[PDB]
This record gives C-alpha cells, structure tokens and sequence, in this order.
C-alpha cells in the first residue's frame, strides 16, 4: 500500500515525493526485510518497519 | 529518482516522448531508441528574451 501510494504521486513523473508520515500501528505492521549479500544496498532496511 | 544510466546507454526523460500537454490524444511512444548522433540538430540564431511595449 506504502509502495503505491508513493507511486500514486511519482506515478505522473511529476511532483517529486519527500518526507512520509506514519502511524505506530501501521509502523509496525510493515515487514522488518533487509537486502541480502547478493545484492547492493546490503544489511539495509528494505522498509521504514518500526524495528530498526 | 529517474536512473540517468542504463545498460551503458544515455537515458534522458521528459514529457515530451509523448507530448502529453502539448499534444491532444497523446502518441501513446513511451520511449525512442537509437544513435541520436545519426539526428543533425541545431540553432541557426537564438534570441534571448525580448521585451516589447
């Protein structure tokens, strides 16, 4: 839902999005994955999550 | 944010791939493709701004 909503306002190419508000019950209900070794970007939180 | 790099290509966005103000309908093109050096392009004379009264 995070992921679309971001991308219900980048979705044009316009109006750049920055800065997310968030509840702690919706912080908590995001995934705590993290990017493994392969990939770049690695031991990264994959979500804003609660845990971190 | 728009990747300016792809596969070792030039990657440049704008609406104008499409045209979606300018034009009506909309061309539908997502991208283009190709040796941009084979298109020749240029200013023969650019004004800068003029102000008439």
């Amino acid at each position: 839902d995070l992921v679309k909503a971001v991308g219900l306002i980048a979705g044009a190419g316009l109006q750049v999005p920055n800065g997310v508000a968030l509840d702690p019950a919706f912080s908590f209900a995001l995934s705590t994955e993290v990017y493994p070794k392969g990939s770049p970007l690695a031991g990264q939180p994959m979500y804003p999550a609660a845990g971190f | 944010a728009g990747l300016d790099n792809w596969r070792g290509l030039n990657v440049g966005a704008s609406s104008t791939v499409s045209g979606a103000p300018e034009m009506s309908p909309a061309s539908g093109v997502k991208a283009i493709v190709g040796d941009f050096s084979r298109v020749h392009w240029g200013f023969q004379r650019n004004f800068p701004i003029e102000l008439i009264e």
